[PDB]
């Protein structure tokens, strides 16, 4: 419905896999864009399969709290993604909100919408697989989107296996660190989880730099896991018996500043049995939004 | 648990219902379309059968491949010299959407034995992405029988080997299973897998799910059961030589029942 004679290019805001993104203006209706452009001329394997899916998902998801697919401009050696501009991603804005810190309104707000988003993914057989705050947009109106569906993938029920080790690491799910043959939504709820507490820290919660460092930062914050918090973890298949085996440290510890609602519910995030694990769903109702608001972010 | 999403499973199921109506190739395109038939159809699908098999590729993924053909021959004519140029761009596609390591395009072009080239793949790939408009995310009858399978007590992987074969065997002929939606021919696969497997029928569970009772799968049985009959006749023979391997329990060589009783 639209051709690229009507976008003025203004600036360079990000940059993804298969190119820039750029931040550009509809000259007919006003409207501010992002162009992602997708090289084509340089593929020698034809339309990338993250765009395909990027593009094929997020085509069917049309909710306030997902970024919103505007167009496709289909040339011949190119091919143009226009989503909706938003002004900043989450991690911009933590590392603005830093000595203030982002008010408790706010990532009661953030957090709440982000599980709107997420269960609309999950209840159109969507996982997102790579929730992180980079990956997360805010306005100026205070709203907050789930954006990059280019690891994202289309799911069946019960699950099959999927590609292993997604997620960036710092947010990947114990289940993925452990070889798990299937995971399903609940790894998305685990990045949301470490996000939320990110939000609270201004800092990552696991800030692993291997595989075996993260699980054992996991471990040391939620305790070595076994068979009666986690039936089956001994046998999955890169878990081993000489796993240090850590206590749980009291959950109030992990998150000085949380409230009793908020360490409820981020416990509920960080449960490490995927079958025990809250859903995006049943988190809406938690006591912790009991009174939540959407303002504006404060800077 | 948590691989059986149920919290989701049935906004899911309501979902891909909404979506197999949205995602339906027109009944009557073959009759419209001046130089395909439903015979060159049927080796196209057949020969998909056979290529996944080469590449160990999902069963997910041949069927997303003939609902992307079906698709698009129903917008666009195409002359029986580029059929099969259509159904590699097609499998391409789908193999790019679910497989996690799709074959090369190099290898799609290698398949159809030099008949078409590189440039002319990855141009087709670009025209039934144009067509389609990305819509590729489409419910098949494998999502919705794996549905079905959880209403199984117990669980039997001769039921649920038997349905996908003769789900797939549906693929290969568009009359009479292009009348029929994913959900409807995934029922009738069901139910028919479960009659000749352990004699008994669709569960009052899935009528609950879906609506569906025998009285409204009975056309889409009594086809899917003569098929299932005169398998062994039909000119394809690439799903039956397929579901003869362990993998699929060799539910092909099962005896179909001679009689349904309603
Ligand atoms: Br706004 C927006 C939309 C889509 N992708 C983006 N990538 C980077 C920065 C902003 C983006
Ligand atoms: Br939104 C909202 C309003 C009032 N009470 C609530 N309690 C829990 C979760 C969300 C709530
Ligand atoms: Br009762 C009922 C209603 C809807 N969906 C259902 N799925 C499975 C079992 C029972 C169901």
């Amino acid at each position: 419905p639209g051709s690229m004679e009507n976008f003025q290019k203004v600036e360079k805001i990000g940059e993804g896999t298969y190119g820039v993104v750029y931040k550009a203006r509809n000259k007919l209706t006003g409207e501010v864009v992002a162009l992602k452009k997708i090289r084509l001329d340089t593929e020698t394997e034809g339309v990338p399969s993250t765009a395909i899916r990027e593009i094929s998902l997020l085509k069917e998801l049309n909710h306030p709290n997902i970024v919103k697919l505007l167009d496709v401009i289909h040339t011949e050696n190119k091919l143009y993604l226009v989503f909706e501009f938003l002004h900043q991603d989450l991690k911009k804005f933590m590392d603005a909100s830093a000595l203030t810190g982002i008010p408790l309104p706010l990532i009661k707000s953030y957090l709440f919408q982000l599980l709107q988003g997420l269960a609309f993914c999950h209840s159109h057989r969507v996982l997102h697989r790579d929730l992180k705050p980079q990956n997360l947009l805010i306005n100026t109106e205070g709203a907050i989107k789930l954006a990059d569906f280019g690891l994202a993938r289309a799911f069946g029920v019960p699950v099959r296996t999927y590609t292993h080790e997604v997620v960036t690491l710092w947010y990947r799910a114990p289940e993925i660190l452990l070889g798990c043959k299937y995971y399903s939504t609940a790894v998305d709820i685990w990045s949301l989880g470490c996000i939320f507490a990110e939000m609270v820290t201004r800092r990552a919660l696991f800030p692993g730099d291997s595989e075996i460092d993260q699980l054992f930062r996991i471990f040391r914050t939620l305790g070595t896991p076994d068979e009666v918090v986690w039936p089956g973890v001994t046998s999955m298949p890169d878990y081993k018996p000489s796993f240090p085996k850590w206590a749980r440290q009291d959950f109030s510890k992990v998150v000085p500043p949380l409230d009793e609602d908020g360490r409820s519910l981020l416990s509920q995030m960080l449960h490490y049995d995927p079958n025990k694990r809250i859903s995006a769903k049943a988190a809406l109702a938690h006591p912790f939004f009991q009174d939540v608001t959407k303002p504006v972010p404060h800077l | 648990g948590v691989n059986e999403v149920p919290d989701y499973h049935e906004d899911i199921h309501t979902y891909l219902r909404e979506m197999e109506v949205k995602c339906k190739p027109k009944v009557g395109y073959m009759k419209k379309q001046p130089d395909i038939t439903n015979s060159m159809r049927a080796i196209l699908v057949d020969w998909l059968v056979e290529v996944g098999e080469e590449y160990k590729l999902q069963n997910e993924t041949l069927h997303l491949a003939v609902n992307y053909i079906d698709r698009f021959l129903s917008s666009m004519s195409v002359l029986r010299g580029k059929l099969q140029l259509v159904g590699t761009a097609a499998m391409l596609l789908a193999s790019k959407f679910e497989e996690i390591y799709p074959p090369e395009v190099a290898e799609f072009v290698y398949i159809t034995d030099d008949t078409y080239t590189k440039k002319q793949v990855l141009r087709m790939e670009h025209l039934v992405l144009k067509v389609l408009a990305f819509d590729l995310a489409a419910p098949t009858i494998n999502q919705f029988l794996t549905q079905y399978f959880l209403h199984q007590q117990p669980a039997n992987c001769k039921v649920e080997s038997l349905a996908m074969f003769l789900g797939e065997l549906s693929l290969i002929d568009a009359d009479p299973y292009l009348k029929y939606l994913p959900s409807v021919i995934a029922a009738a696969a069901f139910h028919l897998a479960l009659y000749t497997v352990t004699g008994q029928s669709w569960p009052e569970s899935l009528v609950q799910k879906t609506g569906y009772t025998l009285e409204t799968l009975k056309p889409c049985l009594l086809d899917l059961h003569q098929t299932y009959l005169r398998a062994p006749q039909h000119a394809q023979q690439s799903i039956r030589e397929k579901y003869k391997n362990s993998k699929y329990h060799g539910v092909s060589l099962l005896n179909p029942p001679e009689t349904l009783n309603v």
